[PDB]
């Protein structure tokens, strides 16, 4: 080796009495490594080799074995100690030139291994948030890796014989309590893998999706153990397959994981945190744009849209509210409800590009209709509110009996806004009673305006 | 017994050492750091309750020094430690305890590097307990594309060499194999994404930055050259042979890059001369120069024109033409940024500088011996002129438009 053997060989007497021990004395290895040959000038191709970077200070049953070529070692517990540059420095300290590590010989090494890449992650993830670390568009592309390590260790942490009974295994008592458990996790997990949609909150849906996506991440855990696996291997043995190709087919996890992993990657892609109508807008845009990941059921893609719509119509409300409109001057009324009017028809255009994807699968073949008709619906209040902006504006530009008319027609839509931002439910119901009100009130408005 | 709350920091007094202590406890460095409320908690939740830090970090800004915590984050020589790894506290004393030692500094690319190599050790030895079940292969693939990844991390701050990274080590099925050719294509994938357009399009295309940029292309296809040799093993041959068009397409984008690095390689020796031009203005300390650079200019261009023809085989000669402009593009907007600035603002302030303006015509004059240097060369050359001077030079034209601008206004100041 080099000159500095003294500082490592004292490192080995150190931690090979931790590893190999507890605590007390390390019997004395590396001279007897050291007066044979291999073991010596292995450890001297250790330090001293740019070659060979990586040793292994092997535990095996007490022995002691130093060389690189790793062996598992039951039942032991071991230290490693890899130089990895050229000439061992005898200027330095020989803990600050070799990288120790403690292994675990036949002993829990897929836990430990990934906890050691679960904290090695986290370190880059603290990295990523300070300085340059990584440059660019490569500090970019090392950002993906270090996501991608993320997703593996993720996987790791869902990781996380036969015949070791004898007559034990041959039981009509045994085998029928293994199969009731096996059954009656058949009856639970189908209770995970049916309610219908109806009206929801933003949250409510993109939480019980990704919930779904947790919840069966977290069953496909308790399943994927050797444990739940080797029971339904004991069945299969005793040939009792009706415990057995029964918490698998009727376990829909398959289909069900599948539809909770496409509800998690629509709450990663995705109104009600809206106060101003430039924000309502602009939320109706990026929820347009997050809605177009479709090609990657369509009864399924309906639901989520229906949920997305209803949100956006009861933060209108509330804004028109916000908004004593009837005391507010009908020209400062229309500048706000134009910023509201104008996202009321950029949704009535996404209404249209909607029904020509629903032609186009009607040509192809010889619960989807009554959305599109709420959808309707909803295009057709937002322009209603629209409307009653642009007649407060019409007035301002014109005339004091022109301006005092508009002011009459802006207290009439200010007290409908109200009605709906009371209750949701009382906003689908009065909203259908305002609009027969709101034809006797424009009959009044058109007298006036005539005169 | 062992300890608790205190056995951590007692086999961590030992261990840690620095070369020579093995001390054993007691530590009253450590029971003073004990206090920071958060770190206590956590040492104490890794003693009796598997995980714990137990960070030193020496100097650099705002050290953590006696620091850590039960997770947290290190910024830092630090050793997490296991202690009853969910619950095996209140029973033998944490007996599953695993320890290791991390350094300040990458090292934390180099530390993934080694704990792969470990899991890839204990996939070779026994199989696991079901714990690792089969996808202890998957993960041995997984830490592998980690370790690739780290590795193109490495040429990203280093110089490329990904494929040689992407090379399976110590290969015993034929899924593998396939796997070693996929990153073999993202290589080849690096080589092509580089340009000499893509450098001029987010500013700089300076005269010595893209003689440079040739000089580091021609250093990366180099090196894959040489690592396509090392890459072109006799296993790798084999591979290809059972099921292949994957293989040829490898194949064909590698003795397309030979070629285009037989191309770089001349672009290198045309950038070895640009790199002494551009040597001449960086090495401008933004005093006089235009005066002597304007003179300069003209044989600078010479060579240029000499360039072309003594190459003869120079790959984008179309192509390197728009990145030489660019050259004395960028050149000439330092040289520019320099003789006004705060300067010309603080001689306008003064308003008692009237040779300074003229200066400033002298600067716009040094510009238009340079463009009339380029039409001097272009004659020089006698056909294939290309260089598209009316929409490349744009860039140059608005600056001294801008220029000559400030200067119609100045002369007016002066006369006022």
């Amino acid at each position: 080796k080099y000159s500095k053997r003294i500082a490592w060989m004292k490192t080995t007497i150190c931690d090979s009495l931790q590893l190999k021990d507890m605590i007390v004395e390390e019997s004395f290895q590396y001279e007897k490594n050291k007066n044979l040959l291999e073991q010596f000038l292995s450890g001297e191709g250790l330090n001293k080799i740019f070659a060979y970077y990586q040793v292994q200070e092997q535990a095996q049953n007490t022995t002691g074995d130093l060389e690189k070529i790793q062996d598992k070692a039951v039942w032991f517990l071991r230290i490693t100690n890899p130089a990895d540059d050229k000439k061992k420095a005898s200027q330095q300290d020989g803990n600050d030139n070799d990288i120790i590590f403690g292994e675990i010989t036949p002993n829990t090494v897929p836990m430990l291994n990934a906890l050691m890449e679960s904290v090695y992650s986290r370190q880059i993830d603290h990295i990523i948030t300070e300085k340059i670390q990584f440059a660019e568009e490569e500090q970019v592309l090392e950002f993906q890796q270090h996501s991608n390590k993320f997703s593996s260790e993720v996987r790791e942490a869902i990781n996380l014989l036969d015949y070791e009974a004898i007559s034990g295994l041959s039981e009509s008592e045994k085998m029928q309590h293994y199969e009731m458990k096996f059954n009656e996790w058949i009856n639970l997990i189908s209770s995970q893998l049916r309610k219908d949609e109806k009206d929801a909150g933003p949250a409510t849906e993109l939480i019980y999706w990704r919930s779904r996506m947790q919840k069966i991440t977290n069953w496909s855990e308790q399943l994927k153990s050797k444990d739940f696996q080797i029971v339904k291997a004991s069945l299969q043995r005793h040939k009792n397959h009706d415990n057995q190709r029964p918490r698998g087919d009727e376990s829909k996890l398959n289909e069900a994981k599948d539809n909770v992993k496409y509800l998690t990657t629509l709450e990663k892609f995705i109104p009600l945190y809206n106060g101003t109508p430039q924000q309502i807008i602009d939320t109706l845009p990026a929820l347009m744009n997050a809605i177009k990941m479709i090609h990657t059921t369509t009864d399924k893609m309906t639901g989520l849209f229906i949920k997305i719509t209803n949100q956006m119509i009861k933060n209108c409300k509330d804004r028109i509210l916000n908004k004593m409109i009837w005391e507010q001057d009908p020209a400062e009324l229309i500048e706000v409800l134009g910023s509201c009017i104008k996202l009321y028809c950029e949704y009535k255009k996404c209404y249209n590009d909607t029904k020509e994807k629903v032609a186009d699968m009607p040509k192809g073949k010889t619960s989807d209709a009554q959305i599109f008709g709420k959808f309707d619906t909803f295009v057709r209040r937002l322009q209603k509110l629209i409307e009653i902006f642009s007649n407060i504006q019409q007035f301002n530009a014109l005339l004091e009996g022109m301006d005092v008319l508009t002011n009459k027609f802006k207290k009439i839509i200010d007290d409908f806004k109200k009605k709906g931002h009371n209750l949701l439910d009382t906003a689908n119901n009065k909203f259908d009673r305002d609009w027969v009100e709101f034809n006797v009130e424009i009959s009044h408005l058109d007298g006036e305006l005539q005169n | 017994m062992g300890d608790h709350s205190q056995k951590d920091s007692p086999e961590d007094f030992i261990i840690n050492r620095l070369s020579q202590a093995l001390g054993i406890q007691k530590e009253k460095i450590k029971k003073s750091l004990e206090t920071q409320q958060d770190d206590k908690g956590e040492v104490t939740n890794k003693d009796e309750f598997i995980q714990q830090d137990n960070s030193t970090n020496i100097l650099w800004v705002s050290g953590q020094s006696e620091k850590c915590t039960f997770y947290y984050g290190q910024l830092i020589d630090k050793f997490k430690k296991k202690g009853i790894a969910i619950k095996l506290g209140l029973h033998k004393l944490t007996n599953e305890n695993v320890a290791k030692d991390v350094v300040v500094v990458l090292l934390e690319h180099l530390n993934s590097v080694f704990n792969e190599i470990m899991s890839p050790v204990m996939q070779n030895p026994l199989n696991q307990q079901g714990w690792t079940d089969l996808v202890a292969k998957d993960l041995m693939e997984k830490f592998n594309n980690y370790v690739a990844q780290v590795y193109v991390l490495l040429g990203q701050i280093k110089g490329k060499t990904m494929l040689p990274l992407p090379s399976h080590k110590l290969t015993s099925k034929d899924k593998a194999h396939v796997f070693e050719g996929s990153i073999i294509t993202w290589t080849k994938q690096i080589k092509n994404v580089l340009k000499l357009e893509p450098e001029q399009l987010l500013k700089y295309g300076n005269d010595p930055g893209p003689l440079a940029e040739i000089e580091f292309w021609q250093n990366k296809r180099d090196n894959l050259n040489l690592i396509d040799s090392q890459l072109k093993s006799v296993e790798v041959q084999n591979i290809l042979h059972f099921l292949k068009s994957t293989y040829t397409t490898p194949f064909t984008k590698l003795q397309a890059e030979v070629k285009k690095a037989r191309l770089e390689a001349n672009e290198n020796y045309r950038y070895l001369f640009t790199l002494k031009d551009l040597f001449s203005k960086l090495q401008e300390s933004q005093p006089s120069d235009f005066p002597t650079l304007y003179e300069l200019f003209i044989p600078i261009m010479h060579t240029i024109l000499l360039i072309y023809n003594k190459s003869k085989t120079y790959n984008q000669p179309p192509r390197l033409v728009v990145l030489i402009r660019e050259i004395c593009n960028a050149i000439i907007s330092n040289a520019q940024a320099f003789v006004d600035k705060d300067t010309i603002f603080s001689l306008i302030d003064s308003k008692e500088t009237t040779e300074a303006c003229d200066k400033l015509q002298v600067t716009l004059d040094v510009c238009s011996k340079f463009k009339d240097a380029y039409f001097e060369y272009k004659a020089k050359a006698g056909g294939n002129w290309k260089l598209t001077s009316n929409a490349l030079f744009v860039r140059l034209d608005s600056f001294l438009e801008r220029c000559q601008d400030i200067l119609h206004l100045t002369n007016t100041i002066v006369q006022f």
